């Protein structure tokens, strides 16, 4: 006789194949694909003259809200309806549901496509004592650069387009992590300072390379409410505003390469 | 480009900063230091490390596993210095040769072994509590402690579980760095190949499946490192540009996406599996199959092949064949 | 059909080619130029699965392969029955593989998000080529690659191994090994961390930056940083196949006997022999 | 430390296997000449006159020859085995019938084993045969032979190190490693498998699930015989300079039929007349030889795989003799 055999033809590692793929689908369906749902949901669309439902299927793919409470104080309760109210330039460019929208103005300023920023919280993010995290080092005065490195500050920053269009004034470091993310300029001309993140400067031992946008689109930059501290829904508008250059800083970037 | 997710252009320093635990705070021992080239590609800054009891203990057991193993491969070669630095890849201290069953095995035959994997276990658990403690000290959750406790298990199925499920110490992984390799072989080997092992596939489904995951992973939030992608703590308690973009690349790609948070489930789920998995297999071995690519054909799953060179009968089954 | 925050991305720009003629969505999918020709070839590869799959023997999926070649056919076309399907079913892979990337560059682009994802999903692609494409190509039969069936090509996967004796002693399989067992490691490690920071338990706070560093820095003396952990993560994964692929391409053209006799050039050093 | 393009291989199972050979080009068309060496048969002689049992006084194995035939074979014995020592190896220099140097009786012996092989083991060595030169290669010490402890180098026309002689303990993890294509095992497939018919090799099970009562305990044999089994087919690959898959289809190492090649057959036989050769003529002739032949143990040196194939799949690529020295086999 042997070990394992059930029955007929019947054995336990057999068994326990069809449990272990009962386990992952279990697992994956009914648990996993419900946590993906938590931002997003329920899906949007047009709508119709009549409609009185709760529709079930937007009941069952969501899983039970979470509430995190927050660190320095509050909560945040997910899945939630976080709509989009705020206006968009943007037109339909064909009929059909798939077709892209175009921008009716000029989107990096009407922040759209890639220029377009979530309704983040209007609140200085902190560090775990409380302080603001993200701030220039006129502020963070505990903070140096490395020895080694570039010190940008007095360094001219250089668009797209060849032309110088500042002087790094600062660098802003979060003090949670230690680590630059952005630097700040005087406009050249304007008498505006422009926040940039890191991630869109090349930085050289002479001057600070920035791709994105234009000298002129400099000037456009979205501003801050005080001048040592941001907000979380601050820096996804000075990050977007770049990243919206890289498709639409001129004509020619938003059709084929080839 | 963004040649902030290749290295760090501009390194900052600043104070070292302290998060205090719920005890044990007195226990960091040493001076923050700080490296400038780990500062290109990571945090600069090496050390404190909290010491501890649990983590004492852990540091104390191993180490005494290492000098039983290292005793015993010192003696192979005879206490030869120059041929135990030449012939260290091939030294190991194993198992009962010989059939004890759970006989305990003379320390000649798999006595030091039994030795050298009590303590290793030891170790193993000091540890945990080290990774389990630390969270609740610091008041985080434990996740990283049960990622951890499946594969410890995984190691005490091939360690200890199977060979006392099967009744001997003899099927236990060797020590050393070629001896523990050719267990691999010599278990697959006397198991009927562990291709044909179905947790072995899922093992290893779920192995590719953290390389493509991490790989995909990490890949998204450097691609959104430019929108702050990389602070995931406070993309989770408020959603930004960087994980909606990212959640559309995804959904836009694949038909379907995950968010910031769920998808470092997907991430702990793909990782425990692998350990999870492995385990199973392991303990259906040899309890209740013997011939995994037996297994496979009794219950029909096995390729089979055409003959190329012509079909070759067992000698041995030959009618006045020897023995 | 979109997300709650969808709308105000979906705008036109950022392909390849094709412009305007292919920008758009079919539900959730970005077309596109590429997601167009990713079409094609998955048609025409899964046709041809279906044709080669009903000539031979089997309909059980398990069992059911599609190989190459004899080594006689060297690099030839074969017949299609001899290893002709499997030859057309690999430039149909080939072709969706690529075009999958592309399409993702397009959509990347669109998004103004960096290019890494289909950067990073090169090297799965590279090291199908070396299996498939170049190492057939040094040694010169398409009968060296591996065949397409679920169970089939771990029987090509375990012979391949065995010509070289010990597979497990070639150094190139001995790293890639390891990253495949590091990245493991990492995943589960940074999963747990994030998720036990936003998951404290009971009604505890959500955690901070702050606490991730010091969590590691207390059990192992180092924290490499959030950025970071994406960076080393995205290496350890790449490096499963960049170095792996070296030790695959060695069997061979560069290697003949078993790989345990390799390591006789530390054995050997005449200093201590 | 490694061979470049291009590399020869060879198709040994159904197409998408990856089955086969893999051949350096230099390293087999080096062996190729070595084995190239092989002294060509010496003409025929007729027949002419009395069957030497008449004419000679000591002939014992060979006493049906003629006399001219039985010089030629005493010739080619010389020029396989002790060229450099000629006759008088084996012989009183002023008797030949003296059987006072113990060349002689060995030689006696080994043209029995050698008749034996030719005769009974056709199985093996099929219609190719073996002559003293298969072994010999021209000394009277075949240059791969096996005591009953692992030794260095393996060609023992080579002088070993400090380490590799079989004296110095600390060498002896590579003493073994060596012998078993440069693996770890820490076994000796030779003296558990070869030296007799004591072991099975054969370690995988025959049904799917744990047959009861062999299953548990001290019932089962150890998991150490699977790496036993392991490394006796690492040696066997590396004395026929192969790889597996020359005899299995590694989807199961177990299965006959179509999962293995014709080669696995020869193999099995082959096994079992080297375990033949090994008890019955090999390991006797310590009775017969002087202490410097003998190991450690007292043991005389014996036969392997290696000491015919010498890295090749078939020894001397296939050459044969048989049909030029017949009184050497097969003896109807
Ligand atoms: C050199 C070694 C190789 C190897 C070694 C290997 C082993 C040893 C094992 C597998 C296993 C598996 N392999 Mg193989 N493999 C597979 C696919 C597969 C799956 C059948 C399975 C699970 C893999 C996994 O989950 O990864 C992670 C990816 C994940 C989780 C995402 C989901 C992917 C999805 C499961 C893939 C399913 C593909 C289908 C067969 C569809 C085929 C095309 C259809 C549409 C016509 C593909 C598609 C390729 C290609 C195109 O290169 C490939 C190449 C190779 N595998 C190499 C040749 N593979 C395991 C198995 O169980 O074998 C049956 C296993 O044991
Ligand atoms: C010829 C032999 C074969 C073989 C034999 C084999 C065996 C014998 C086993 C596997 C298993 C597994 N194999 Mg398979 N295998 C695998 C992949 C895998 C893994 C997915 C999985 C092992 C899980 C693991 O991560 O262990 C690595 C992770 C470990 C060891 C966990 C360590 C945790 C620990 C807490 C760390 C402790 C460290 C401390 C510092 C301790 C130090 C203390 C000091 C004192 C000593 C692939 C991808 C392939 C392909 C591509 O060919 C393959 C081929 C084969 N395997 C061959 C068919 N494989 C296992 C399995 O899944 O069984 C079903 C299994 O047991
Ligand atoms: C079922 C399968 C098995 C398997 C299969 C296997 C294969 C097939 C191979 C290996 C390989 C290796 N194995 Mg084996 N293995 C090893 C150990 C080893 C290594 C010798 C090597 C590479 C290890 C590695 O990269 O992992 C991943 C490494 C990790 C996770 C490193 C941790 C990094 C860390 C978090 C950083 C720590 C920071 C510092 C402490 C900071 C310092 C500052 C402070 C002090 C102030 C151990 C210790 C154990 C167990 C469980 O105890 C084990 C079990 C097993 N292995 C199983 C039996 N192993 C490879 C080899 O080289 O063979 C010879 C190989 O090819
Ligand atoms: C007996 C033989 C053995 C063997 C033979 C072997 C070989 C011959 C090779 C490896 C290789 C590898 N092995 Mg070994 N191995 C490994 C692990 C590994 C991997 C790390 C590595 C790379 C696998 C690969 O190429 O994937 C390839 C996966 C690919 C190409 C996936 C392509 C995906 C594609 C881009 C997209 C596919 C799309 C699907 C069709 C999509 C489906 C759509 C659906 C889902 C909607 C472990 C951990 C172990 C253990 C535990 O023992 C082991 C044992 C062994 N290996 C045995 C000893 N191993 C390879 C290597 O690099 O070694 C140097 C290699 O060539
Ligand atoms: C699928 C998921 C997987 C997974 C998961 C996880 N893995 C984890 C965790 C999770 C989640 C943790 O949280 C825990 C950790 O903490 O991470 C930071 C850990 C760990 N995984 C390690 C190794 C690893 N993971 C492997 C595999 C997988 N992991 C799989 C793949 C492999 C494989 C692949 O082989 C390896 C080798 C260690 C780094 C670490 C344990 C250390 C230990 O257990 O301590 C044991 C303690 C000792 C040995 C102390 C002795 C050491 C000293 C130097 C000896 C000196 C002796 C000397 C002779 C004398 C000195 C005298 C003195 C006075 C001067
Ligand atoms: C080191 C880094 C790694 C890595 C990385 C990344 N991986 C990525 C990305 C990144 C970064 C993505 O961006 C991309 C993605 O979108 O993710 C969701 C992707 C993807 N990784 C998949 C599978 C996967 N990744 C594996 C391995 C790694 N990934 C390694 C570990 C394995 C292994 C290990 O076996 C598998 C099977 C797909 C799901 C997906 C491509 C979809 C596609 O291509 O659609 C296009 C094609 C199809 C829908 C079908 C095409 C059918 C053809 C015509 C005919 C079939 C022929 C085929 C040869 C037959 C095989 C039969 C037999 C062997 C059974
Ligand atoms: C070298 C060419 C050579 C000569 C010459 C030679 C001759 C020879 C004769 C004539 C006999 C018969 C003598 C008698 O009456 O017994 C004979 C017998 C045997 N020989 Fe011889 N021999 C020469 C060389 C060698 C060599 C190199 C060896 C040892 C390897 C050898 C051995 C023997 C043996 C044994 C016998 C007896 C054979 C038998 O049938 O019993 N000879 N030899
Ligand atoms: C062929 C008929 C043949 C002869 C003749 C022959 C002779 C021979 C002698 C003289 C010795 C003693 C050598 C010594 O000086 O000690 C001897 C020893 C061994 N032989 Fe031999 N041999 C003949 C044939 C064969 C064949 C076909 C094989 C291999 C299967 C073989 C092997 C050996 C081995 C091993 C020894 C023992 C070690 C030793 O004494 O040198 N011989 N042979
Ligand atoms: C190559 C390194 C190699 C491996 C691996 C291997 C393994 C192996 C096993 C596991 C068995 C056991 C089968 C069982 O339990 O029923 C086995 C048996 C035989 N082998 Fe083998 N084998 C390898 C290589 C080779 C080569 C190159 C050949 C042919 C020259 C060969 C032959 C055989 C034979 C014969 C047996 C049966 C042993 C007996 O019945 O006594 N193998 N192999
Ligand atoms: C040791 C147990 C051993 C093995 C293993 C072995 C295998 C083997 C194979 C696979 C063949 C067939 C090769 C082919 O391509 O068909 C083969 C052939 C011959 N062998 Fe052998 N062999 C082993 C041992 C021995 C020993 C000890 C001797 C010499 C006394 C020997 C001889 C031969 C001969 C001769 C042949 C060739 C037959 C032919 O058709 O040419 N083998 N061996
Ligand atoms: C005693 C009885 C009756 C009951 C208890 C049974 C019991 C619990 C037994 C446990 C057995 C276990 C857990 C066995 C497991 C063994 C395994 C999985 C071993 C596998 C791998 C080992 C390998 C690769 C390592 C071998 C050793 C070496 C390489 C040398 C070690 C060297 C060092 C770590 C150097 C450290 C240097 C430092 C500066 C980093
Ligand atoms: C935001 O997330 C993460 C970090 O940021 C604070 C980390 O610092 C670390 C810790 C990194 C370490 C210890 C590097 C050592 C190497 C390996 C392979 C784990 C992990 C796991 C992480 O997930
Ligand atoms: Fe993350």
């Amino acid at each position: 006789m042997y070990h394992g055999a059930l029955a007929q033809h019947l054995d336990i590692a057999q068994l326990v194949w069809y449990a272990q793929w009962l386990v992952i689908w279990t697992v994956v369906l009914l648990y996993l694909r419900r946590e993906d749902r938590r931002e997003g949901y329920p899906l949007v669309e047009p709508l119709g003259l009549v409609k009185l439902a709760p529709e079930d299927g937007q009941v069952y793919e969501l899983p039970y809200p979470k509430t995190f409470v927050l660190p320095h104080g509050g909560t945040v309760t997910v899945p939630r309806r976080r709509p989009e109210t705020r206006e968009l330039k943007l037109a339909q460019t064909d009929g059909f549901e798939g077709a892209p929208l175009q921008p009716t103005g000029n989107p990096l300023v009407d922040a759209v496509g890639p220029a377009s920023y979530a309704e983040r919280a209007e609140v200085v993010d902190a560090t775990v004592d409380g302080k603001a995290k993200i701030v220039p080092l006129r502020v963070a005065t505990d903070f140096s650069i490395a020895e080694g490195d570039v010190d940008p500050r007095g360094l001219p920053v250089v668009a797209a387009d060849g032309v110088e269009a500042g002087t790094v004034t600062d660098l802003w470091v979060d003090r949670s992590e230690h680590y630059f993310r952005y630097l700040e300029l005087s406009v050249a001309g304007s008498a505006r300072t422009a926040l940039i993140p890191l991630g869109f400067c090349d930085v050289k031992k002479d001057k600070i390379v920035v791709t994105s946008i234009l000298s002129e689109q400099f000037a456009n930059v979205p501003r801050l409410q005080s001048r040592d501290q941001i907000t979380l829904r601050e820096e996804d508008k000075v990050s977007a505003y770049y990243a919206g250059g890289l498709l639409y800083a001129t004509p020619e970037r938003a059709e084929s390469l080839l | 480009a963004d040649y902030q997710t290749i290295y760090t252009q501009i390194q900052a320093r600043g104070p070292h900063i302290t998060v205090s635990g719920e005890w044990g705070d007195n226990d960091r021992v040493g001076k923050p230091f700080y490296s400038y080239w780990l500062g290109k590609i990571g945090d600069a800054q090496i050390g404190p490390i909290y010491l501890g009891a649990s983590g004492i203990a852990a540091f104390a057991f191993g180490s005494t596993a290492i000098l039983i193993i290292l005793f015993n491969m010192a003696a192979e070669v005879h206490f030869d210095p120059l041929q135990f630095f030449r012939q260290f890849f091939w030294l190991g201290l194993y198992p009962p040769k010989a059939q004890y069953g759970m006989g305990i095995p003379p320390l000649h035959d798999g006595g030091w072994w039994l030795m050298a994997g009590l303590f290793m276990t030891l170790s193993l658990g000091s540890w945990w509590i080290r990774v389990y403690s630390r969270a609740r000290a610091l008041g985080l959750g434990t996740h990283i402690a049960w990622n951890f406790a499946a594969a410890i298990f995984f190691v005490l199925c091939i360690g200890c579980i199977h060979p006392t499920l099967v009744g001997s110490w003899s099927e236990g992984v060797p020590f050393g760095i070629w001896p523990h390799i050719d267990w691999l072989t010599a278990f697959s080997i006397r198991y009927g190949n562990f291709y044909y092992c179905p947790w072995h596939g899922f093992s290893i489904g779920f192995a590719y499946g953290c390389g493509l995951l991490f790989a995909a992973h990490g890949a998204t939030i450097l691609a959104v490192a430019r929108f702050g992608g990389d602070r995931e703590i406070e993309q989770i308690t408020d959603r930004g540009t960087a994980v909606e973009r990212a959640a559309l690349f995804w959904r836009w790609t694949i038909g379907f996406n995950a968010t910031i948070e769920s998808v470092h489930r997907w991430g702990w789920f793909f990782s425990l599996m692998v350990m999870v998995s492995a385990s199973v297999g392991i303990l259906l071995t040899g309890t209740f199959v013997d011939n995994w690519y037996l297994w496979c054909v009794k219950h029909g799953a096995a390729p089979d092949y055409p003959a190329y060179l012509p079909a070759t009968p067992d000698p041995a089954s030959l009618p006045g064949a020897p023995k | 059909a979109l997300l709650s925050f969808e709308r105000k991305y979906r705008v036109r720009g950022g392909t390849l080619i094709g412009g305007d003629l292919f920008d758009f969505w079919v539900g959730p999918y970005f077309v596109g130029f590429f997601g167009v020709s990713a079409i094609f070839f998955i048609f025409l590869g899964v046709s041809l699965i279906g044709y080669a799959a009903s000539q031979g023997p089997t309909w059980d999926p398990f069992a059911i392969s599609i190989n190459p070649p004899d080594l006689k056919y060297g690099l030839g076309a074969a017949p299609l029955l001899e290893g002709g399907f499997w030859q057309a079913i690999t430039v149909c892979a080939l072709g969706a593989f690529i075009s999958w990337m592309l399409r993702e560059v397009e959509i990347s682009r669109k998004l103004g998000i960096g290019w890494h994802v289909p950067l990073a999903f090169c090297v799965p692609i590279f090291m199908f080529c070396v299996l498939q494409v170049f190492r057939p190509l040094l040694l010169g039969s398409w009968g060296h690659a591996f065949p397409y069936g679920i169970l089939s090509h771990l029987d090509w996967v375990n012979n391949f191994g065995y010509q070289y004796l010990n597979w497990h002693y070639n150094p190139g399989h001995m790293s890639s090994v390891s990253f495949l067992f590091v990245n493991a490691m990492a995943l589960g490690l940074h999963g747990g961390l994030i998720l036990s920071v936003a998951n404290p338990g009971d009604g505890d706070k959500v955690k901070t930056a702050e606490h991730e560093n010091q969590y590691f820095r207390d059990v192992v003396g180092y924290s490499i940083g959030a950025l970071s952990i994406h960076r080393l993560g995205l290496f350890l994964a790449s490096n499963i196949f960049l170095t792996g692929a070296f030790g695959t391409i060695a069997s061979g053209p560069f290697w003949t006997r078993g790989w345990p006799e390799w390591w006789g050039w530390w054995l050997d050093i005449p200093f201590w022999s | 430390c490694f061979e470049p393009p291009p590399a020869t291989t060879t198709q040994t199972g159904f197409r998408g296997l990856s089955m086969g050979e893999v051949l350096h080009p230099a390293t087999v068309k080096a062996k190729k000449e070595r084995d190239a060496q092989y002294p060509p048969a010496l003409a025929a002689v007729k027949a002419e006159g009395p069957p030497v049992s008449q004419v000679y006084k000591n002939v014992k194995v060979l006493g049906n020859l003629t006399e001219a035939e039985f010089l030629r074979t005493m010739t080619a014995i010389t020029e396989w085995v002790s060229p450099q020592e000629g006759c008088t190896y084996c012989h009183d220099e002023n008797n030949l019938a003296s059987e006072a140097k113990y060349p002689y009786v060995v030689a006696r012996r080994m043209l029995e084993m050698t008749r034996a092989i030719n005769t009974n083991w056709t199985q093996h060595v099929a219609q190719t045969g073996v002559t003293c030169y298969t072994c010999h290669r021209g000394t009277p010490l075949p240059p791969y032979v096996r005591y009953l402890e692992p030794t260095l180098p393996l060609n023992n026309r080579e002088t070993p190190t400090h380490v590799e002689r079989v004296e110095t303990r600390s060498g002896y993890v590579v003493r073994l490693a060596k012998y078993t294509a440069y693996s770890a095992l820490n076994y000796d497939p030779f003296t558990m498998f070869l030296a007799n018919d004591k072991r099975q090799v054969r370690v995988v099970p025959q049904t799917a699930l744990p047959l009861v009562g062999v299953s548990r305990g001290k019932e089962r044999r150890p998991l150490s015989d699977a790496y036993a089994t392991f490394a006796l087919m690492m040696s066997i690959s590396d004395s026929l300079g192969t790889n597996c898959t020359f005899c299995h289809n590694a989807q199961t190492f177990e299965s006959w039929g179509k999962k293995s090649t014709p080669q696995r057959a020869i193999a099995w036989w082959g096994i079992r007349m080297v375990r033949d050769l090994n008890m019955n003529y090999l390991a006797p002739l310590n009775a017969s030889l002087p202490a410097s032949r003998l190991g450690r143990q007292g043991e005389a040196p014996q036969a392997d795989c290696r000491t015919c194939h010498q890295g090749v799949t078939k020894p001397l690529f296939g050459a044969s003799r048989l049909k030029d020295y017949p009184e050497l086999g097969p003896i109807k």
